[PDB]
């Protein structure tokens, strides 16, 4: 149980770090009339 | 559940991976922001990647 | 040192240390592991000084602690005092004032590695015993930091004799013994 | 520094062991040279560092040799109290409980770190020769032709000294007596 | 003439021009913020802690009509009714703004470049000689200096013995 | 005291901001925070620029593997 | 054309007098198939963790702060005793510093685009290096010390698993077996 819990939270927040520091990458910039 | 503990860490052990993989992933996203020119602008938003 | 050679007179076999030349008092050429080659000699006099001059007071303290105690505080040993005046909020107040003292010591210090004040030189002489006369205040100056040097040492010992003894200074004078019950100890 | 005896004592033309030729870190001007160095310590160890130990060691281990005869011969008052009859490593054992060689070891590492602060500055070239801590307050060294001799006897008697003091530690090993007890046996 | 800190130079803008310069700015207000506000900000304390410590002296002994008293000045700001004191704090922002000439900020106070503490207040017309003004001007300055810290020591020994500053002397006792 | 405010109920310690080892420990503090402005200075005016300050070891320094 | 320290292997090509550690021991050659200021970097990072954490090994042993948690002798069952919270906010203490001094750049493809040598920080409060000599010899020594405090706390982390000592007692004691 504690296993799949560990597993899932690595899981979890594997993905939403993911996200995060992926949308914080200049996001807005990714846009076809950039220069 | 229903305990109330923060972030469901009822074991120390769950924190490692909490913190760890954002820190790998912010590691890998500060060699990207270093190589950005990081000077003030005047716009809606950065044009310069 | 028997050998031919320059070396530092303090210690015969160690070389003159490079940035004591010579004019700071009490300069007798004393620094084996070269501090003052990783340090200003200005900012570790400040801090000799101050050192000195607070170790002054805690020894002239401990003798007249053991020696005398105010009427309204306790009748206790000047170390386990410390204890029943940081609770009476005693040490809240010297620290208080202390601290409010050392910010404007803080900046004198800045003030000395820019060159402006010599370290540890306020302008406290209300006495005026040696401001006027240049050579009285440089014999004061030796004797001052002989002093503090001395005092340092001798704090040093009245703290760590009380604690193996569990005596005074003056109750230790008045009725010495040895540590550890060595008049009837084995091994 | 010449070098007394130069030619029957430590000095070319004496080189100790025939056949073999001395390492060329072993030149005629060191003190007790007298060429012998097979196993080639010195080509590797700078020889300031290597006099510096030999010199520590044998003013170390004369001491300890006059006080392992000495304290057979008498001893202070005192402290055939606290300690017990008790000969050379039992009476370590007991004083270090007693607490007299932490007083030994603090004050002599007080002392060492000046003697590491010396060896350093001599390595840098400060000028100091191996072993000289300034110490001569009877002004016995003054004569630099007696300063020569006694740097060899030194350097000899520091030797002869080392090799005694692992005897009698030894000896007190096998038959638990000290060195007056163990000759008369 | 006479340094306060005498082993730290002076500091370079707090030059002898204002009452009451003895050349003291230790830690250095003077070179980060314009003199002339700090200068307001000094007066304007002094003043107020001059009114609050004569307060002190007169609630003790005295109590309005409508008013009920309380043990000490300190709790008297409790028993008053709330609304007063209200009344009293936008009554001091009017007088503030409307003293100012509206103008409430580091940035525009002094647009007009009136000298600190100048709010054009002087019925009476005392300091008209241009003399009895510069002595008078030390004399506020000073007696502000001194009341900041009366009124402080005043207020902290009211509350820590819950006893007015006169009772407090003629009742001495250590806390 | 009696009417110290802050302070606790039945310990009688002062407690917050107002203890005497939060006192001890935030002049710690300060100095920790002084030292490196201090410090730092210290050195600079001074600093091992001496040309005599140089590190020193036993082995011969013709085979070190020597930086 | 002969590695020093191992004399039978040939030199790394890579492995140089200009390094300050060079005796000429790569024999993997992981030096051919790396950036060496990263490798040298991460020698000296681990190295400066290491002479740290041997002295903790042993000062935690002898001295510890009077806090509740804080008192545990035997460091390797002692990092769970002291909170996670505190060992946290550490761990999060050491991350502010690893990004302030490399100064964001912490990726091998960025980290010395800024021209910064490996191994250096920008630290040197005392012990100043201007002297070539000085700087020659004290990398020698700090890579020396580095490379020693690392089989260190490895020999007092893994001794004091297998017996439940700190490093002092362990070696006093000495149960052995
Ligand atoms: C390092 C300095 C130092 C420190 C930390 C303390 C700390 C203490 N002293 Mg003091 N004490 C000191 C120096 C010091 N003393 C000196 C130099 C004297 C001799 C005058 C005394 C004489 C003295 C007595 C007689 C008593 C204490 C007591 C105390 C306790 C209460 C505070 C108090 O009343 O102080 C009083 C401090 C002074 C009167 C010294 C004032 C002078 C200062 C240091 C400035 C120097 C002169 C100035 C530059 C001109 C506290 C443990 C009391 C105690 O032990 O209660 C249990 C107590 O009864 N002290
Ligand atoms: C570490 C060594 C040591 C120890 C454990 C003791 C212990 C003791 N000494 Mg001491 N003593 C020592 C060294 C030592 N002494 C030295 C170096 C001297 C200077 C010569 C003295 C001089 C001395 C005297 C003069 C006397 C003692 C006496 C005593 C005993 C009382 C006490 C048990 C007393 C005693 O019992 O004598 C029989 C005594 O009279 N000692
Ligand atoms: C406890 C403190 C202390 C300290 C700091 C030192 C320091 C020193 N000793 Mg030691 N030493 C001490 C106590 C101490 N000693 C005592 C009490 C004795 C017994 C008399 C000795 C006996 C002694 C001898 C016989 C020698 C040293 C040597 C040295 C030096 C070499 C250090 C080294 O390379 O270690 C490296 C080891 C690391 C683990 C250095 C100056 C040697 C020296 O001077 O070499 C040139 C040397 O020959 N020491
Ligand atoms: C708290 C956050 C934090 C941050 C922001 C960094 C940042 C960094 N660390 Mg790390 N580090 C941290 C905590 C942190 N560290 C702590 C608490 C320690 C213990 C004291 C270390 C000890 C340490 C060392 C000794 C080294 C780094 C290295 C690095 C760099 C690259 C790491 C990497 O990409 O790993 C991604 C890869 C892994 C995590 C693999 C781990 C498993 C290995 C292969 C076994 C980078 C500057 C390395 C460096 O600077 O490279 C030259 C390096 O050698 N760090
Ligand atoms: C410096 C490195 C090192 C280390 C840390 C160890 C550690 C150990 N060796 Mg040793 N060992 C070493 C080098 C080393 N060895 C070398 C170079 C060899 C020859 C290749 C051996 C051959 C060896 C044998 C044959 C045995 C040990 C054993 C031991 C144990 C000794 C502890 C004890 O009981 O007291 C321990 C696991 C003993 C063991 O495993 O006991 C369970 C044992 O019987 N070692
Ligand atoms: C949105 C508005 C809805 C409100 C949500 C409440 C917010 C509270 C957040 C804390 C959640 C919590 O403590 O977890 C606690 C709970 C789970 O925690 C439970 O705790 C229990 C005891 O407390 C037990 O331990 C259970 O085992 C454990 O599951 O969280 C979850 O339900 C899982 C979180 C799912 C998160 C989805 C990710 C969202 C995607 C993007 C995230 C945004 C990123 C922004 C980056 C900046
Ligand atoms: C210097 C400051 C100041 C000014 C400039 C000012 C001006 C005016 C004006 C002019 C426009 C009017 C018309 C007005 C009227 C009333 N003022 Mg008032 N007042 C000031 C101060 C106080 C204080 C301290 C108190 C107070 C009060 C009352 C009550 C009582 C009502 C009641 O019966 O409850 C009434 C009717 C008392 C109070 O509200 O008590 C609950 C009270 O304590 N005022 N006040
Ligand atoms: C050098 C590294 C370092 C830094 C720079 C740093 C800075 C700060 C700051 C500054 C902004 C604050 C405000 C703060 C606060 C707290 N620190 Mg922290 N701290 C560091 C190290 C440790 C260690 C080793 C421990 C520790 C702890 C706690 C607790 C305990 C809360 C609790 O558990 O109730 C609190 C409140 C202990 C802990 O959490 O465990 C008991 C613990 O062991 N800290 N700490
Ligand atoms: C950098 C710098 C500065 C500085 C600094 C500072 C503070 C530097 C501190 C350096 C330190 C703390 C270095 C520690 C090294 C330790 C080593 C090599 C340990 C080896 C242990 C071994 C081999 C072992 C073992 C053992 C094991 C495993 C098993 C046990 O049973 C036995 C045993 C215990 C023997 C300053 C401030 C001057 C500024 C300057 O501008 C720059
Ligand atoms: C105190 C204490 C302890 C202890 C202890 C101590 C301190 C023990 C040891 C002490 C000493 C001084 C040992 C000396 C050994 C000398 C030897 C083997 C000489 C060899 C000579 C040779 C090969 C000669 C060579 C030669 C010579 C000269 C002449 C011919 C040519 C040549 C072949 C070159 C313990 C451990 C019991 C623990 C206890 O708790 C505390
Ligand atoms: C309590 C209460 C009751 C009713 C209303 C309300 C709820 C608002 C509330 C009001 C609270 C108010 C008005 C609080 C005001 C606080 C005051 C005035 C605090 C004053 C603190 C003063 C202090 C430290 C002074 C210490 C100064 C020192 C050492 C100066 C040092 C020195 C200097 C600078 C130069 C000469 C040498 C010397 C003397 C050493
Ligand atoms: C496990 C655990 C317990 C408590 C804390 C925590 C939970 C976090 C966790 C932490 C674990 C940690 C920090 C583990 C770290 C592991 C370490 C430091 C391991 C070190 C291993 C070192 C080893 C083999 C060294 C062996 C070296 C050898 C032969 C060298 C040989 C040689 C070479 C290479 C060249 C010259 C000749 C010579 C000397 C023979």
């Amino acid at each position: 149980m504690f296993t799949l819990k560990i597993v899932v939270y690595t899981t979890v927040t594997f993905f939403v770090s993911l996200f995060t520091f992926g949308f914080l990458s200049n996001d807005a910039s990714r846009n076809p009339n950039r220069k | 559940e229903g305990t109330g503990e923060a972030l469901g860490i009822d074991d120390t052990r769950l924190i490692v991976p909490v913190i760890l993989i954002p820190v790998i992933t912010f590691i890998l996203y500060a060699g990207f922001a270093s190589e950005q020119d990081n000077e003030d602008f005047f716009d809606t938003y950065d044009q310069r990647r | 040192a028997v050998f031919p050679g320059q070396f530092s007179d303090s210690v015969p076999f160690l070389k003159q240390p490079t940035n004591l030349d010579g004019s700071y008092v009490g300069d007798v050429g004393f620094d084996p592991l070269g501090f003052s080659d990783v340090f200003d000699i200005r900012v570790l006099r400040e801090a000799e000084l101050k050192h000195g001059r607070i170790a002054m007071l805690a020894t002239l303290g401990m003798v007249v602690q053991d020696a005398y105690t105010f009427p309204f505080f306790d009748k206790v040993l000047p170390i386990p005092a410390h204890d029943v005046i940081v609770k009476s909020g005693g040490m809240s107040q010297i620290l208080l004032w202390t601290s409010f003292a050392e910010i404007f010591g803080g900046i004198a210090l800045f003030q000395t590695i820019q060159g402006k004040r010599a370290p540890g030189d306020y302008s406290f002489d209300p006495l005026n015993l040696s401001a006027n006369d240049l050579e009285k205040r440089e014999r004061y100056a030796l004797a001052e930091i002989k002093h503090s040097r001395l005092a340092m040492l001798a704090f040093s010992g009245m703290v760590h004799q009380y604690f193996i003894t569990n005596q005074g200074v003056i109750e230790q004078i008045n009725n010495f013994r040895p540590i550890n019950g060595f008049p009837d100890a084995t091994f | 520094l010449p070098l007394y005896g130069e030619g029957k004592l430590q000095g070319p033309g004496t080189q100790a062991i025939p056949g073999s030729e001395p390492p060329p870190a072993l030149d005629g001007t060191w003190v007790g040279d007298v060429g012998f160095d097979p196993l080639g310590f010195s080509r590797v160890i700078d020889m300031r560092w290597l006099r510096e130990a030999e010199l520590k060691h044998g003013r170390v281990c004369m001491l300890a040799a006059t006080g392992m005869i000495v304290q057979d011969i008498a001893l202070f008052p005192g402290v055939t109290k606290t300690f017990g009859p008790a000969k050379i490593t039992a009476l370590h054992d007991v004083a270090v409980k007693q607490g007299s060689m932490q007083q030994l070891l603090v004050w002599l590492g007080f002392l060492e770190i000046f003697g590491f602060v010396a060896i350093v500055q001599m390595l840098q070239g400060s000028g100091r020769q191996p072993g000289d801590f300034g110490f001569d307050p009877l002004n016995c060294g003054a004569n630099t032709d007696t300063l020569a001799r006694r740097q060899l006897v030194e350097l000899k008697n520091g030797r002869l000294a080392m090799i005694a003091t692992g005897g009698m530690i030894h000896h007190f090993f096998l038959t638990g007596k000290g060195p007056i007890e163990f000759i008369t046996t | 003439d006479d340094l306060a800190v005498p082993f730290l130079e002076r500091p370079p803008m707090l030059d002898g021009s204002y009452a009451g310069d003895i050349g003291f700015d230790p830690v250095g207000f003077s070179n980060y913020f314009d003199l002339r506000w700090l200068r307001e900000a000094e007066l304007k304390h002094g003043r107020v802690c001059m009114l609050g410590v004569v307060g002190f002296l007169v609630q003790e002994f005295v109590t309005l009509p409508m008013f009920s008293n309380g043990v000490t000045p300190v709790d008297d700001f409790f028993v008053v009714p709330a609304t007063g004191l209200w009344q009293i704090f936008f009554t001091i922002g009017f007088v503030e703004a409307f003293s100012n000439g509206f103008k409430l900020t580091p940035s525009d106070m002094f647009a007009d470049d009136r000298a600190p503490g100048d709010l054009g207040f002087d019925p009476l017309g005392c300091g008209k000689d241009p003399a009895a003004l510069a002595r008078r001007q030390l004399v506020e300055v000073k007696n502000g200096r001194l009341a900041m810290i009366a009124f402080g020591g005043m207020l902290h020994q009211q509350l820590l013995t819950k006893q007015g500053v006169i009772e407090q002397l003629t009742n001495f006792k250590a806390i | 005291v009696p009417n110290v405010p802050f302070v606790d109920e039945i310990t009688g310690e002062p407690q917050g901001l107002t203890a005497p080892i939060v006192h001890f420990g935030s002049v710690i503090s300060l100095w920790l925070l002084f030292a490196l402005p201090v410090w730092s200075a210290a050195y600079k005016a001074a600093g091992a620029d001496t040309a005599e300050w140089v590190g020193v070891s036993q082995v011969t320094e013709d085979a070190p593997g020597i930086g | 054309d002969r590695s020093y320290a191992m004399p039978f292997l040939s030199r790394p090509p890579a492995l140089d007098g200009s390094m300050a550690g060079d005796v000429g021991f790569d024999p993997l050659g992981f030096s051919n198939y790396f950036d060496l200021k990263w490798l040298r970097e991460a020698e000296l990072k681990h190295g400066r963790v290491c002479m740290l954490g041997c002295l903790g090994f042993l000062v935690q042993e002898q001295a510890n702060l009077p806090l509740p948690g804080f008192d545990n002798k035997l460091a390797t069952e002692a990092f769970f005793s002291v909170p996670a919270g505190g060992l946290w906010q550490i761990f999060f203490s050491l991350g502010a510093i690893e990004i302030i001094t490399n100064k964001g750049k912490l990726t091998p493809g960025s980290m010395f685009t800024g021209g910064r040598a490996p191994g250096d920080l920008d630290f040197d409060p005392l012990n100043l290096s201007v002297d070539e000599t000085a700087l020659r010899r004290f990398e020698l020594a700090e890579l020396k010390h580095a490379r020693l405090a690392m089989i260190g706390l490895g020999g007092m982390l893994h001794q004091m698993l297998l017996t439940k000592q700190a490093p002092i007692e362990q070696l006093t004691n000495f149960k052995s077996l």
